């Protein structure tokens, strides 16, 4: 569909359409109702916008001070036609590799990635930033880490980027893989830190910066769990989802996968201190942690 | 005011009902008994909304209207596909209340999915579905608080289906925990009051009682309710209420000597922020300037689960600290006491009393009775290091800055034999608060009026300015093995990269004018890697001194900086580990493996 | 600017470097091997002429070498031990005769 | 920009050229001979790496070569016969490691 | 109007010297006697003028002031070391003269020399300067005029410091030559008229006759004097006065054919250039546009010695040429004379008669009786050459451009047998004003088709647009030797740089398919150096021809212009000689010498 | 001593001065006595350039106006400090080489001069030009060949230039030396041509371009003979006149020497077709050809 910021040019023409925006962006500032009706039908009321560009901050700020005024309950990020390219991005499981049945997935991952001239590029740029010491009391600098590794999951074909992250391989603890599949993300930088956050102030954290607010909007927007379908989800994509929780990596909730017997996830967090409100965390982080719709989504990749 | 134990109040509806009548009702709870109540709606903007209609008083959900095909198209929400989403508010005050009257409290949403079917056939449906929802959610609670009636458990959709036969229900498999059940309206309801303090969670364990002519059916269903603190105990003590302080050789800002604790029955939210639950406000009553405007406290307080009773504990914690960096010249001795307040008592006593046992004290900067007199083995080379010198307790000085000099004691003499004092310099390095001692020139030695030099060393303390000062001898008994004819002019070591050259070279840092010789052997990168260095004791060391700062080719290995070449590890400055026989050029580095 | 000093590459472990490494991961090394005897001048050809005489006992200047003048991007690696590495200047992007 | 590759000069005969000219006219050669081993980085190692190795069959890729990037001035002069001829870029003016 | 034998009048002065005093008399020769000259001075700007006198009539230098030490000062010219030069203007007319009459004649310089000396002592002089001076001027005499007195040969410094002996002069050593010397005025003489065009130059030897106690002194001197000519002599002719002159394949421009010549005994002047002497003129007496807009002349004259008696003479010379570039198709025969004039001679007749011999005649633009049939031997490659064509007398042709073209004979037929006429193709060289025949495509000879074909060639040329044609048939029978996998790629054969390599390619330019093999061996730079070339005949010819210029692969060696390399003589375009097995590539070439 | 134009942009300044040289260029141009004495007094009158800048066509453009209006008699081109570098420029015999008394001295010249790195490379630059074949009529662009020996012939230094022109060698023709004595300036293309003009006819074409005429005017007056020295010459100088001779070359005045039993020299050029003046044509020759002052000149840079 359309963007956002081609209306907003569009719009600024039209004598009526600027005039009665002006008129609008006075009137929630504290007949108008009348002037709601106009702006409904403008193409700026429906707009959404998507990646691949190099224009979305202006986007994503013009549609928050849109819809804020008047956030993971409607979601702007995704439109709805990205079905279309979710079940074309469910086929790079067949487009990976020929090479399969080994005793580990990640390190083919790895080494498909090493081959190509795009991932590889942009793995060392996202990793050596994050390895780089700058004094005797950092480790690293987690800005230019986060960053790089944000516009890698952003551009890197899909085939050969998820593979690294979603790895399946044989159950337990201390098995050459699961080491490779928690440290591809080099959490002692991205992940770690001194002090364990309640997850909810995270959570505030995250509701201020414009990029995590939409990436976290997409997540219980996409793999919202659901018992009644053979699937165990709501939209019945099980890439959708997929896309939705690599699409957090980086921002300020970066998870990676704990020390559980199954498949669990938390963000760097707990919930501690947080008194009465232990329900809201739980709810959270169970969403997060133990859920059907991700479990089946990580577990389809394995079956390649 | 009255609080809602839920805000889910969720239900289904279908196509084919009639006005006026029930579909649910919601209750409210009152701490005391004058406060009646009476329920309405709000969100009165969309026009849907006309055809609900509830009662004031009672509490119940009716209807005004029909259904009709019709009204289902002119409900939408978002997506056009079944099922449709709804929701609503509520409020209830305690008097007739206006439009404008729920906008300002707090409301509970309703969500009710719409379906554009009609009533299903009642023999189809199965055992698990039938008294209980598919998710469900977990009320809460609050201590030392007025009993009431809790949830409804009575399902509006199945009951209509199959309106032959009656249901009851009960609380099963309990040790004698305090809840019951209801039969003439079947609700769920607390027995009496509960102090958190004793029990945090209640596991429980519902079935539904159904009779059946086949046989009387029983199903199992579980929840655990919660419980809500509320600050009805103040703080104790365990152990003192006092700490040892002392303040000798560390008089940096932002250090700490004491460790004190208090602790709190009560549980201490971190969010929101906008809160004062269980905060502990520390108020000090020292008016002197001097104690309050160099001394620091700090606060920070965590939570504990396994000193209470296996029960979630809140523990605060207090230390000492300074506040700016102090002088060397003061001594003092005094008690501090501070005060805390747990604001969120409404008792008589919310407080404890600390106190902290100070004493400080000055420190001599003075050297000792004996003097320093080094010497030099053989003929060096410069850049060299010799002995340190250091005033008493050296070692343990911390924000305590200190200069060092030296002077000749023979002020003026023939110039030929001052040019003897350019033999000797001197280095400072604020890290050990010390001094090292380094030749500057050479051909300054080839006289025999040099071999014997005296200096009055200077140490100068920056803030107070005190100094202190002793003679110093030095000696050199090295004579020249056939070298005049070079001027000069010293390579440097860190280039040799090999054993036979580093052995027969005479370059910077060379006391006995031969740089050291390192062979680490190990299978890969290792710590120890083959080098060769001026003097081993401080070349691979880790932070360069104040010496290897002067040129760039001594030791380069701790302070270089730039691009390095082959199988390394290194930290911020230097190389930790290099694959094999490493080496380095001026700034440049190469650590690699020598297969021959 | 010789067209037989060209660009090929060969698949490798990263182990086979010998650089001292211990990881399972793989690379495209590129490098260029060719003449570039079309690109010499009147000094090469004296060069070649007393090197052939003998006349000059030991030193042996250069001719023309076919040598890379730009490098591939940087490459990232774990080793055995989960820690990181990475390898810089390592691999020819567009070889030329100079 | 390594230092131990530098200019030095040798005088000869025209004729010890052997460009088939018949002339007593003599003059200064000039060129660069040194080692350019502080200039290496990772690719020369690992090319000196799988030489040593012998696993490249026949490829032998070039490391650093110190070769000339500017030349002298040209000469003339007169051969036997009384014809002139004249020689460019047969000198060097300045050396670097390339 | 009275012209001056010399230009140079030239005599010492010094102090001591007084007023009315002779100092030099000069002498005008006039034509006729009516014409009585009177003689004065010119320069009149400066101040020390005002002290010499001269004489109205007689022409003798005379003096007004006497000399004094500060007059030596006020004389300045350019350095003020002695001796000093000045100069001094004269004219002589035959009446009164203005200050205004002598600006506009011309005038002669005289360069007298002052030293601050006095009278010298006599007796201390060498017999070599006595009589005459350090170095001398040769004068002139013209032919065929009157006689006169020409010369002074008194000394004036040297015969008034010692005036106590006279002394004579006299012409010695003389085969009769008409000179004499008198004794009234001791002035060279001439005796009478003469003509130039017996005698040129005089060898002469003079003598002084001075009267000495000790013995008669004679001192020998040498010179000679000039002649000048003026035009008395009208021109002749040897031989004949007509050329023949034919025009039948040389019709382009600045040709010449004729050969005509004149002689005058006179001389003729170079400069300078804005005379009329000797010089003849040349005037066309025909109206014809055609002949005079179409016809050219030319003239060109030198001067000869050896054909008058070993005298100077002049020689003209005139030659036929055309203007413009003429057509093929006319035809005309006429005389043209042109006749001469030499304007100098003030005699009845001073011309001549010239006669050309013009015959005009046009040309046939036809093939010969004979058709052109050519074959290929084998399978070739492209750019190859099989067979010239030329209509008749090509050779000769000379502003004759033509163009060549062919077509086929079967018009329309199936496209697949429409292919087969893509084997041929044609060239165009203005050079030689032929064609060249080379094949295209190679991938159409398979066929067996293409076996035979059929053209009809078109010669058109240009001015004219006339047209000629033939048949020609062209067979190939040339089977594949099992070659059918290479597609229409080849490659060259000039960088083979070896005999081995080019006698097994197949490239550009191979008749056979192979290219040709040269071995040239010598000492050092020859014009014979081993290369590989497709076809010898002229791949190394010197230049190149229009198939050379097509590739640049194919014989770069007499086309390239890019800087070669190694030992190597060059002209304008292509190596003449390269020291070896010389080679190439695509532009850059390289002679060397392979010493294994 | 001064050059001309410095004293042009002062007189440029004066009132007086570029008033009163205004009036004058309008009265030699057809009181105006009075206006002679001011111009004489100004440096001006007598100002002269000399070799070695890089302005001097403007130098003698503005002399030769001066005095032209109001050649070889009175010459601008050399002041009478000349001496003072004369006489200086006499010791490079001794500063030339060591080795001497060899088969052949202009061999000696040449290997001089492939060792500095000025001579050198000027040789070449006038060497290669004359040299360059540009047609098939042509044998090379001659006004390029002049112009750069000319430039040679005014920088390089005199011990290694003059060495190579006139190095003396053993009596004869065919001699290996005296072909290179000859073959110095590369006659076939700066000496030779179709045809040989009369003398007079090329003095007055080297009368009309600004260099030549100055460079000629330097020979009459450096090189003028008179017998009555042991020197042969007028000003005592020898190496004035080896400076005057040398300066021609390159300009249309080209000579080299000729092949006759001693040292005589001539243009490119012979008294053909002169007539009645064969007399002016036989002096010029003669001063040229056969002197004294020239003869010696040349025979004292050979005892070296
Ligand atoms: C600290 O004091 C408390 C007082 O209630 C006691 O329960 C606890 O056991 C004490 N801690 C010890 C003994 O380690
Ligand atoms: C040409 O004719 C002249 C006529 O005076 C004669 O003197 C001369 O000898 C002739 N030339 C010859 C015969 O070659
Ligand atoms: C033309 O004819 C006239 C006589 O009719 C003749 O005098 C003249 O010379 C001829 N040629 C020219 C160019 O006038
Ligand atoms: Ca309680
Ligand atoms: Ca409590
Ligand atoms: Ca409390
Ligand atoms: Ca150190
Ligand atoms: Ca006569
Ligand atoms: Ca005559
Ligand atoms: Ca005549
Ligand atoms: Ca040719």
């Amino acid at each position: 569909r359309l963007d956002c910021v081609k209306a907003n040019e569009l719009c600024l023409k039209e004598p009526g359409c600027s005039s009665k925006y002006r008129t609008m962006r006075q009137c929630v500032a504290g007949e108008c109702r009348l002037v709601l009706d106009a702006l409904k039908q403008s193409p700026l009321y429906n707009c959404r916008c998507k990646r691949g560009m190099k224009k979305e901050k202006n986007c994503l700020r013009i549609y928050w001070g849109i819809y804020q005024h008047l956030l993971l309950e409607d979601s702007p990020y995704e439109p709805v036609n990205s079905r279309l390219s979710d079940i074309f991005r469910l086929a790079p499981i067949y487009s990976g590799e020929p090479a399969l049945a080994k005793e580990n997935n990640c390190l083919n991952a790895a080494k498909a990635c090493n081959l190509n001239d795009t991932c590889k590029k942009y793995r060392s740029a996202y990793i050596s930033p994050c390895t780089s010491r700058v004094s005797t009391a950092e480790v690293c600098n987690k800005r230019k880490c986060h960053k790089a590794l944000r516009q890698f999951f952003d551009k890197v074909p899909p085939k050969h980027s998820y593979g690294m992250l979603y790895c399946s391989c044989p159950l337990g603890d201390q098995s050459a893989c699961s080491e490779r599949r928690r440290q591809t993300i080099v959490p002692a930088c991205s992940y770690e830190d001194k002090e364990r956050p309640n997850c909810l102030t995270l959570q505030v954290s995250c509701k201020t910066n414009y990029i995590c607010r939409s990436r976290l909007a997409d997540f219980f927007t996409n793999c919202q769990p659901e018992p009644l379908s053979l699937s165990g989800c709501l939209k019945e994509n099980y890439a959708d989802c997929l896309l939705s929780y690599s699409g957090l990596i980086g921002t300020v909730m970066t998870p990676n996968y704990l020390r559980s017997p199954k498949i669990s996830v938390s963000p760097f967090c707990d919930c501690s201190s947080s008194g009465n409100s232990k329900e809201e965390c739980d709810r959270f982080t169970e969403f997060f942690t133990d859920n059907a719709c991700l479990r089946n989504a990580i577990q389809a990749f394995g079956n390649g | 005011g009255l609080y809602f134990p839920q805000r889910l109040y969720t239900e289904n509806i279908y196509v084919g009902q009639q006005q006026g009548s029930p579909l649910l009702q919601v209750i409210s709870m009152r701490e005391f008994p004058t406060e009646r109540p009476y329920f309405f709606l709000c969100s009165h903007r969309d026009a849907f909304t006309s055809w609900f209609h509830i009662d004031e008083a009672s509490g119940v959900l009716y209807l005004n209207k029909t259904l009709e095909w019709s009204d289902f198209s002119s409900l939408r929400s978002g997506s056009v596909r079944s099922p449709k989403d709804l929701t609503l508010k509520v409020g209830v005050s305690s008097t007739p209340p206006m439009k404008v009257m729920c906008t300002i409290l707090p409301t509970v949403e309703v969500k009710l999915s719409f379906i554009n079917d009609t009533a299903p056939s009642c023999g189809q449906v199965e055992l698990s579905t039938l008294c209980f929802p598919e998710k469900i959610s977990n009320p809460h609670i609050t201590e030392n608080r007025e009993p009431g009636a809790l949830r409804q458990l009575r399902r509006f959709t199945h009951m209509s289906i199959c309106p032959n036969y009656t249901i009851s229900y009960g609380v099963v498999a309990g040790s004698s925990v305090p809840f019951a059940v209801d039969d003439s309206t079947s609700e769920l309801v607390v027995t009496a009051q509960v102090d958190r303090e004793e029990k945090e969670v209640y596991h429980l364990d519902i079935v539904c009682m159904v009779r059946t002519e086949r046989n009387l059916e029983e199903v199992f269903r579980s929840l655990h309710v919660n419980i809500y603190d509320e600050d009805d105990n103040s703080p104790y003590v365990n152990g003192t209420d006092t700490e040892d302080v002392l303040v000798e050789f560390d008089r940096s800002e932002g250090t700490v000597f004491g460790t004190l604790f208090v602790y709190d029955r009560d549980t201490t939210p971190v969010y929101p922020t906008n809160q004062v639950q269980n905060k502990l406000v520390g108020t000090l009553m020292t008016n002197d300037s001097w104690i309050k405007n160099n001394f620091a406290i700090e606060h920070k307080f965590r939570e504990e689960k396994a000193i209470f009773g296996n029960v979630r504990g809140t523990v605060h914690e207090y230390k000492l600290k300074l506040s700016q960096n102090l002088s060397v010249t003061e001594q003092r001795s005094f008690l501090l006491g501070y005060l805390v307040n747990d604001t969120t008592f409404p008792g008589p006593e919310g407080t404890v009393l600390l106190h902290f046992n100070v004493t400080v004290l000055p420190v001599p900067i003075r050297f000792s009775n004996v003097t320093y007199s080094f010497t030099v083995s053989q003929k060096a080379t410069t850049y060299s290091q010799i002995g340190k010198v250091c005033v008493e307790n050296c070692q343990k000085f911390k924000g305590i800055d200190v200069t060092y000099q030296l002077e000749i004691v023979d002020r003026n003499i023939t110039a030929e034999a001052q040019s003897c004092y350019w033999a000797v310099s001197l280095a400072q390095n604020p890290n050990d608060n010390t001094g090292v001692l380094y030749v500057n020139d050479t051909k300054v030695l080839r006289r025999p009026e040099c071999q014997e030099l005296e200096y009055v060393v200077i140490a100068q303390e920056q803030q107070n300015k005190l100094q202190a000062k002793t003679q110093l001898t030095v000696s050199f008994q090295g004579e020249a093995d056939s070298l005049r004819t070079d001027e000069p002019r010293f390579p440097a070591c860190a280039e040799k990269r090999q054993r036979g050259d580093c052995e027969a070279t005479r370059g910077l840092g060379a006391p006995t004018g031969r740089c050291q010789w390192r062979q680490g052997r190990d299978k890969g990168i290792s710590k120890r890697y083959s080098t060769c260095s001026p003097n081993l004791g401080t070349c691979p060391d880790g932070y360069c001194d104040a010496i290897e700062s002067k040129n760039i080719s001594i030791c380069p290995q701790d302070c270089s900086s730039e691009a390095i070449i082959g199988g390394y590890e290194r930290d911020l400055y230097g190389i930790k580990a290099g694959h094999g026989t490493c080496y380095c050029f001026e700034g440049k580095c190469f650590c690699e493996r020598d297969e021959p | 600017q010789g067209r037989g000093c060209l660009l090929k590459e060969i698949h490798l472990n990263v182990t086979d470097l010998d650089l001292g490494y211990r990881t399972k991961e793989e690379l495209i090394f590129r490098y260029c091997s060719g003449p570039c005897h079309d690109a010499e001048t009147n000094y090469d050809k004296i060069l070649n002429n007393l090197t052939h005489n003998k006349k000059l006992d030991k030193d042996t200047p250069s001719r023309t070498c076919c040598r890379p003048i730009a490098f591939d991007d940087d490459i990232s690696f774990l080793d055995d031990s989960l820690e990181y590495h990475t390898l810089k200047k390592h691999s020819a992007k567009k070889c030329a005769c100079v």
